[PDB]
């Protein structure tokens, strides 16, 4: 129960936390030895992994699949690589957090999972917010330099980790355009 | 055409490298027709391939100097009489 | 990216040379001018 949960939030999930595309993960949740008091805590921790696996999932989908060349905005274009190359590097501390979790279960794996919904309820506030930020550009298929827009109104943000975790990402994408503007120019 | 292609990601160091390491002999070879007037070729890889006197042929590049090139090697094949 | 004007750039100062060279050697010795 306490390596396990590192397992399936890790991104390469078990059988215990049957994957679906329309309720993320989901414990197996038929025992005569399962509490409700752990049913809680679990549901809360199925959000991060679920949103951990669709991010990957955008990244990968989106980065890799072609050199560079549809023309539509809203699937392909430089602006929308450069916004999943800054994504993964704001999901470097939550693979810090868990690799942080491990090293002290194997020191000791008595542990409580409320501690580890405690270190990791941080990250449960700010996943959730970039959630519709990435959702909004996949849905509305949206072109060129109007992506820049779309984060930029979500970044004069009013939470500190919000704001500074898209702000670093709309740098990235304020640079492929300053590369192209230093041909064209 | 990879080049041009792509320059904004971090992927371009290896492409440059690439393209840098790919180009060797052909630089090679437009330095050889120039500077010795030997036109060499080896399996036609070379852009532009072989009285009046001359039966050499002709044909991304610049092609205001592709031209410039195939009447700048014949120029040596002259001067060598 | 890569561009040919790093590469050309010290070629066609050397085209020049040789055609005019080749010019030159033209009426000097063969005299067309005078033909």
């Amino acid at each position: 129960m306490i390596h396990e949960l590192l397992l399936a939030l890790s991104g390469y999930p078990g059988s215990i936390f049957t994957w679906n595309k329309r309720s993320g993960l989901q414990v197996s949740q038929d025992f005569p030895f399962l509490h409700p008091s752990e049913t809680s805590v679990l549901n809360r921790l199925c959000r991060l992994g679920t949103d951990y696996i669709r991010f990957t999932e955008f990244i990968e989908q989106y980065t890799g699949h072609v050199q560079q060349q549809q023309g539509q905005g809203g699937l392909h274009g430089i602006y929308l690589r450069a916004f999943c190359t800054g994504l993964d590097s704001v999901l470097q501390p939550y693979r810090q957090a868990l690799l942080d979790l491990e090293q002290e279960f194997l020191g000791d794996p008595h542990l409580s999972i409320s501690h580890v919904n405690y270190f990791l309820d941080q990250f449960q506030l700010l996943f959730p917010s970039v959630m519709v930020v990435v959702e909004q550009i996949k849905s509305q298929k949206i072109h060129g330099c109007q992506i820049l827009e779309t984060v930029y109104k979500h970044s004069c943000g009013g939470l500190p980790p919000v704001r500074s975790a898209l702000e670093k990402i709309l740098a990235v994408c304020h640079g492929v355009m300053y590369k192209q503007l230093s041909a064209w120019m | 055409q990879e080049a041009l292609h792509n320059c904004s990601n971090e992927h371009y160091p290896v492409l440059l490298s690439l393209l840098k390491t790919s180009c060797e002999p052909y630089t090679r070879f437009i330095h050889d027709w120039v500077y010795s007037g030997v036109f060499r070729d080896a399996y036609g890889e070379f852009m532009i391939q072989v009285k009046l006197y001359w039966t050499h042929g002709y044909v991304v590049f610049l092609k205001h100097i592709a031209h410039d090139i195939y009447v700048c090697g014949k120029t040596i094949n002259l001067l060598k009489l | 990216v890569l561009m040919k004007r790093s590469i050309t750039a010290p070629l066609a100062a050397h085209i020049s040379l040789v055609n005019k060279a080749a010019v030159d050697y033209f009426f000097v010795e063969l005299h067309l001018e005078a033909h």
